[PDB]
């Protein structure tokens, strides 16, 4: 994944061990989707790259993009690359954290879920931890990650510890600590159990 | 200068060898990985092991640094541990050469266990052999029952009840010249098929080549049909050809379905008429050549580095030191030769236990080669 | 033009048929390859034919549990999965190179794909619980609210918030499947703090396959 603004110069490389002419095709997959297969798009090659060169960035060329590795036409195989997406670069924003209690009804079912909600922030990578009595958390919170958005191109995560009833009532405070690289220092939302 | 070259030259050669072969082959004892296919090289790990474990004794004697008892010591225990490990040692890498003659050679032998040979009754069964029924002389060599034989020195012929030794040493030695004769053939016979396997493919791809560059230049659909017939044939060829071959090639009986499928859709296009078509379709396969001996002579590298991989192991660490003791029993037999040439000769003959000693060391290399986990191992480590 | 059918809810083992039905063209004189994209991974190609000579190729990792064949008579390539696994949940797109043999351009074009899901989980419901605001979080003038639809199967489930009424600021993140086989989302708005005591927030939950409306206020609790 990288990030290029409209009408920038962007390059794509595919890695592949082959030296054979590059023959390799550029599928554009925009999100939801079928893909397209690939004048601003150009091929090109360095050693053993190759690479797919837009000369200048449109509206619409923000998609995912798969390269048909090579060796991929004895008139069958078809080994795509893991895709790199192109993504807008809007200016860092730090994220707005917020933290979710369990609701009671939720707690009526015999679990509990604590939601981390990372607002309106950029870039995509930020890291999300769960610290329960001041203990980490590994293995049960799932985070979930909204597209860039339309309008002002932020992201949103949301990170959901999911706990028993019993491993919820055994602790009392909950802690979700955000790192990005927008913030001097890590941000860290709690509550206390019981404390309203 | 017979008293001080030993520790001169032969102590320092072995205390240089002893820090750095148990120190690499002791990687391998783990073996986190294989069955009942590998266990072979892990026995061999385990017999260098002690080898190396056994090592620095020798130089605690030879150098003159360990008092009579050290020396008495290392005559009755360490050397023959040391010497049983390497006959040992030997023999697994015969029996190593022994599953790959079968393995590739001929298709099936049939045993108690596994396809191709017993390894697990193997494996317990020779280590025993070794140990105690090849060479008893463990408690037996409780001295000549009697010590103080010129102190410290003259503290290694001392063993009573006729020193049957000299039996189990010259039988240690025969053995050898059995397995190394057995890599004559197991060896050499792994040799030939292996080339005739490459000569097939090589000229099945120099056909596929030529009926490629005739469809390149061919006119009607008469000389597409019997350039494509031809090339199938070939491609089926080489897919019947390369399952004879080593087993570090297995990718090749699961790619040419794809090959020999791309010269059949243009079969079809050349049998139906459309030859300005089908002549397009067989420039795919053009790519199919150039991405296949890409990987041809990636493998052809790989398999001859490892088919002669042990038969240099063995033939740089054991074969001179026996070769070397022939002429050492010959002129202990003949004393009409110059004792100054015995002198060296013993020299020679402590060198070439220390060239064979290095197969510690030297065995890494096949662990690294021949095991695709042990490769596995190393790049995950 | 070429248009896939048949996938939807099979359960791991079963068997099921993708029939790809080509326009504008004859099968026979062409190579349908079948590319299944898993959800939020890359694409990964599964099968081809070539109906002309009946050559037929395989992914490694689907050899012998698919088959692909196909029809000239309906025009139509079929893709049947057997022991179908978990790990076949993905969206599968029937692709066709420009030539049979493609030349080099590659696979050219490509159909609306169809989503197959292979999962034990019977069809549940929505849980919509509410994840409540708090004077700690108002930073700005704006606290974040929302509501959380778990363990329901299968997908999609439509969130929206007074009936289409509130949409500036609302948040609703895509569906993960759980360790229990369930998905599970949230759907958070951020407000005014100085609104909350005079805007009711009430989330609508819609899930269709269950055929399940569920209207939860969410509200500090006090």
């Amino acid at each position: 994944s990288l990030s290029a603004s409209v009408g920038d110069r962007v390059t794509i490389t595919c890695r592949a061990s082959q030296s054979v002419s590059s023959a390799v095709a550029w599928y554009q997959q925009k999100p939801g989707k079928a893909p397209k297969l690939l004048s601003r798009f150009s091929g090109s090659r360095s050693g053993t790259d190759f690479t797919l060169t837009i000369s200048s960035l449109q509206p619409e060329d923000f998609a995912t993009y798969y390269c048909q590795q090579p060796w991929s036409w004895g008139s069958a195989l078809i080994t795509f690359g893991q895709g790199t997406k192109v993504e807008i670069k809007r200016t860092v924003a730090a994220p707005s954290v917020f933290i979710f209690p369990p609701s009671d009804s939720q707690l009526k079912s015999g679990t509990a879920s604590v939601v981390c909600l990372l607002n309106n922030f950029y870039p995509r990578e930020a890291k999300v931890q769960w610290k329960v009595d001041n203990a980490l958390q590994s293995g049960n919170s799932q985070e979930s990650v909204t597209e860039q958005d339309s309008k002002d191109s932020t992201y949103s995560l949301s990170s959901t510890l999911t706990l028993s009833k019993a491993d919820y009532e055994k602790h009392k405070v909950y802690a979700c600590e955000v790192t990005h690289q927008g913030l001097s220092s890590p941000v860290t939302k709690s509550f206390n159990r019981g404390e309203c | 200068i017979t008293q001080q070259i030993i520790p001169v030259l032969y102590c320092m050669v072995f205390i240089a060898g002893i820090l750095l072969n148990g120190v690499s082959g002791w990687i391998f004892f783990y073996v986190p990985s294989s069955k009942s296919f590998i266990i072979y090289l892990k026995n061999i790990v385990i017999a260098d092991f002690v080898m190396s474990l056994t090592f620095p004794f020798k130089i605690l004697g030879d150098s003159g640094l360990g008092p009579w008892q050290l020396n008495v010591f290392v005559c009755r225990v360490s050397a023959v541990l040391f010497y049983v490990n390497m006959y040992v040692s030997i023999v697994f890498f015969g029996l190593i050469s022994f599953d790959r003659y079968y393995k590739i050679v001929k298709p099936l032998w049939t045993s108690f266990i596994q396809s191709v040979s017993y390894s697990k009754l193997l494996s317990v069964i020779v280590w025993m052999l070794m140990l105690l029924l090849a060479v008893p002389n463990i408690i037996l060599t409780n001295q000549s029952v009697r010590e103080v034989t010129q102190i410290k020195c003259i503290e290694l012929k001392s063993e009573l009840g006729r020193k049957w030794h000299k039996a189990s040493n010259y039988i240690f030695v025969a053995i050898f010249w059995i397995v190394f004769l057995l890599l004559i053939v197991f060896y050499t016979a792994i040799t030939k098929k292996i080339f005739k396997s490459h000569a097939d493919l090589e000229d099945n791809w120099e056909t596929l080549n030529d009926n490629l560059k005739v469809i390149e230049k061919a006119d009607n659909a008469a000389q597409v049909k019997d350039a494509l017939t031809k090339m199938r044939a070939a491609a089926l060829d080489a897919q019947k050809a390369s399952g004879s071959g080593s087993p570090e090639m297995k990718d090749f009986r699961h790619g040419f379905d794809i090959l020999v499928g791309q010269i059949d859709d243009a079969l079809k296009l050349a049998n139906e008429g459309k030859v300005k078509e089908a002549q397009a379709a067989a420039e795919q396969l053009k790519t199919t050549r150039n991405a296949y001996i890409q990987k041809y002579l990636s493998v052809k590298k790989k398999s001859s580095r490892n088919i002669f991989s042990i038969v240099f192991v063995f033939f740089v660490c054991f074969v001179p030191y026996h070769i070397a003791r022939i002429p050492y029993t010959k002129s202990q037999t003949e004393a009409h030769y110059s004792c100054q040439s015995k002198e060296i000769l013993r020299y020679m003959k402590e060198f070439t236990l220390l060239l064979s000693a290095a197969n510690v060391c030297l065995d890494p290399i096949i662990y690294f080669f021949l095991c695709q986990p042990f490769r596995e191992i190393l790049c995950k480590k | 033009q070429l248009v896939e059918s048949g996938g939807g809810l099979v359960q791991p083992g079963g068997s099921l048929r993708l029939s790809c039905a080509a326009s504008g063209f004859n099968i026979y004189y062409s190579s349908m390859h079948w590319v299944r994209q898993a959800p939020g991974k890359g694409l990964e190609w599964v099968a081809s034919i070539s109906p002309y000579s009946g050559s037929t190729y395989y992914a490694d990792s689907v050899k012998g549990r698919f088959t692909i064949s196909a029809d000239t008579s309906k025009n139509t390539a079929y893709l049947q999965m057997n022991s179908l696994r978990a790990e076949d949940t993905a969206v599968y797109y029937c692709a066709r190179p420009w030539y049979p043999w493609s030349y080099w351009s590659g696979l050219d074009y490509w159909g609306q794909g169809t989503l197959v899901t292979v999962s034990s989980a019977s069809t549940k419901g929505p849980s919509v619980f509410p994840l409540a605001p708090s004077s700690k979080s108002t930073s700005g003038g704006t606290a974040a609210l929302g509501c959380l639809v778990k363990d329901y199967f299968p997908e999609p489930v439509t969130v929206s918030w007074n009936s289409g009424a509130l949409t500036s600021g609302v948040h609703t993140f895509p569906a993960v499947l759980q360790s229990s086989g369930l998905y599970s989302l949230s759907s958070v708005v951020t407000v005014p703090s100085s609104s909350l005591g005079t805007q009711t927030y009430i989330c609508n939950v819609n899930h269709k396959p269950s055929n399940t409306k569920v209207d939860k206020k969410v509200e500090p609790k006090s």
